[PDB]
C-alpha cells in the first residue's frame, strides 16, 4: 500500500561535501490540487523525529538553507549543499497522500572527520559493589574518530577471552566522534586472586598502544 | 511553544494492555490532529493511525484496527494497544497533523514526542544497582578528570540518567545497555569535568528505571 524505497541505506559523506537520498514511491503521490505530499525527516541520534522538508521541496524557517528537496511524480531527492556535524543520523521520507502513512527504511547518514586519538581512562571496583559478591573493573574511550578501536582487557598480563561486554556510542552531534565503553565482570573471589588489571588500546589515531592499568594496593 | 509530552516507559507482560499518554500544549486541536506510530529498533516506522481531540472521531490502519483504541481528555491524548504480542515492543510516538477546514489533513507530521519504550515480557521486572565510577589518577588526562555511574543489574530497558538534577549535561556519555548473560542489562554513565574541581563541586548521577519505579541518587565522591 505505498511502498517508498530510499536508495543510498547507508551514506558515508566527509565534512563540507554534499550529499543526496533517493525516494521512490510504488505510486504517484499527487493529490487532488496537484498537491504532491512528500516529507523528509531527520532522525539524531537519541532523539525525535525533526521535519526538514514538506510538500517535495517546501522549507520551514528554523530548517538550514543547505538543506533542499526536488523530485515528482514517483521519484524525490533530499541534498544537503554541504554536510555539517550536526546532519548525523537517519534521514527518512514520509508520503502523506493517502492511508495508511508509509515511510522509506531510512537512509544512515554516517559523518566522516579527521583521526581523533581516544582519551583513555579505567575504574576499579566500588567499595558498594564489592560487598555484593562481584566486582566490575570499567575501561574508557573518550572522544575518538575512526569507530574502529580494540580494547584488551590484561589481567597480570594475562589476555583476557571471555568476562567482559562492550558498548559504543551512536556518532556525536558536535565532533563526530566516537565514545567506548568496557566492563570487565569477575567474582569477588577472582577479582582477588589477581593483582594489575589493565586495558589496552589500540587506535588508528595512537602511534603505540596506550595501556591503563591499576594494581589492587 | 509546541510541547508534546509522553507517558513513562511501560512493561508489560503477552497478552495484556498497554496504554501511552500524550499531553499536547502550545497548540489547539480545532486544527491539528493527533498521529499515533511506532518504531522498532532494527525496523522503520509504522503508522498506527490518527484521532480528532474534537470530537474522538478515529481512524486505524488496518494491522491495529482490532485491538487499537484512541481516546482524549482535556489536552492529553490516550493511546491503548490490546493483546499484545512480543513483536509489539518497540518505542511508541505521538505526532502533530495540521488541519485545515478545506482540504482537510495536510500529508505531514511537524512535530514529534520524546516517544516512550514498551517491552512485552513475562519476566517480574528488577530495579537497577547503582555503583561509583570514581575520579582518580587513572582517571586524569590533560588536568580533566573523569568520573561516572555504572547502573547494573536490571530488567528491562530503560533506564534513564541525569547529572546533578539537569544541571549538568556537558561532556556527558550515557552508553548504550550491554545484555549479561543473566538476561538483565547493565551500562555506564560517564562525564568529563575540570580535575580542579573535584574539591568544590558536587557530582551526582540520578537513575531512573520506571518499569520499577526505581530512583537512585548515588553521590560520586574522588
Ligand atoms: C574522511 O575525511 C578526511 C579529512 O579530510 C579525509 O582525509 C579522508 O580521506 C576521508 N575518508 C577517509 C576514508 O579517510
Amino acid at each position: 500500500d505505498i511502498v517508498m524505497t530510499q536508495s543510498p541505506l547507508s551514506l558515508p559523506v566527509t565534512l563540507g561535501q554534499p550529499a543526496s537520498i533517493s525516494c521512490r514511491s510504488s505510486q504517484s503521490l499527487v493529490h487532488n490540487y496537484g498537491n504532491t505530499y512528500l516529507n523528509w525527516f531527520q532522525q539524531r541520534p537519541g532523539q525525535s523525529p525533526r521535519r526538514l522538508i514538506y510538500k517535495v521541496s517546501g522549507r520551514d524557517s528554523g530548517v538550514p538553507d543547505r538543506f533542499s528537496g526536488g523530485g515528482s511524480g514517483t521519484d524525490f531527492t533530499l541534498k544537503i549543499s554541504s554536510v555539517e556535524a550536526e546532519d548525523v543520523g537517519v534521514y527518512y521520507c514520509m508520503q502523506g497522500t493517502h492511508w495508511p502513512r508509509t515511510f522509506g527504511q531510512g537512509t544512515k547518514l554516517e559523518i566522516n572527520r579527521t583521526v581523533a586519538a581516544p582519551s583513555v581512562f579505567i575504574f576499579p571496583p566500588s567499595d558498594e559493589q564489592l560487598k555484593s559478591g562481584t566486582a566490575s573493573v570499567v575501561c574508557l574511550l573518550n572522544n575518538f574518530y575512526p569507530r574502529e578501536a580494540k580494547v584488551q582487557w590484561k589481567v597480570d598480563n594475562a589476555l583476557q577471552s571471555g568476562n567482559s561486554q562492550e558498548s559504543v556510542t551512536e556518532q556525536d552531534s558536535k565532533d563526530s566522534t566516537y565514545s567506548l565503553s568496557s566492563t570487565l565482570t569477575l567474582s569477588k573471589a577472582d577479582y582477588e586472586k589477581h593483582k594489575v588489571y589493565a586495558c589496552e588500546v589500540t587506535h588508528q589515531g595512537l602511534s603505540s598502544p596506550v595501556t591503563k592499568s591499576f594494581n589492587r594496593g | 511553544q509546541v510541547q508534546l509530552v509522553q507517558s513513562g516507559a511501560e512493561v508489560k507482560k503477552p497478552g495484556a494492555s498497554v496504554k501511552v499518554s500524550c499531553h499536547a500544549s502550545g497548540f489547539r486541536f480545532t486544527d491539528h490532529y493527533i498521529n499515533w506510530l511506532r518504531q522498532a529498533p532494527g525496523q522503520e516506522f509504522e503508522w498506527i493511525g490518527w484521532i480528532n481531540p474534537g470530537n474522538s472521531v478515529t481512524h486505524y490502519a488496518q494491522k491495529f484496527q482490532a485491538r487499537v483504541t484512541m481516546t482524549r481528555f482535556g489536552s492529553t491524548i490516550y493511546m491503548e494497544l490490546n493483546r499484545l504480542r512480543s513483536d509489539d515492543t518497540a518505542v511508541y510516538y505521538c505526532a502533530r497533523e495540521p488541519y485545515d477546514f478545506h482540504s482537510g489533513l495536510e500529508g505531514s507530521l511537524d512535530y514529534w514526542g520524546q516517544g516512550t519504550l514498551v517491552t512485552v515480557s513475562g519476566a517480574s521486572t528488577k530495579g537497577p544497582s547503582v555503583f561509583p565510577l570514581a575520579p582518580s589518577s587513572k582517571s586524569t588526562s590533560g588536568g580533566t578528570a573523569a568520573l561516572g555511574c555504572l547502573v547494573k543489574d536490571y530488567f528491562p530497558e530503560p533506564v534513564t540518567v541525569s547529572w546533578n538534577s539537569g544541571a549538568l549535561t556537558s561532556g556527558v556519555h550515557t552508553f548504550p545497555a550491554v545484555l549479561q548473560s543473566s538476561g538483565l542489562y547493565s551500562l555506564s554513565s560517564v562525564v568529563t569535568v575540570p580535575s580542579s574541581s573535584l574539591g568544590t563541586q558536587t557530582y551526582i548521577c540520578n537513575v531512573n528505571h520506571k518499569p520499577s519505579n526505581t530512583k537512585v541518587d548515588k553521590r560520586v565522591e574522588p
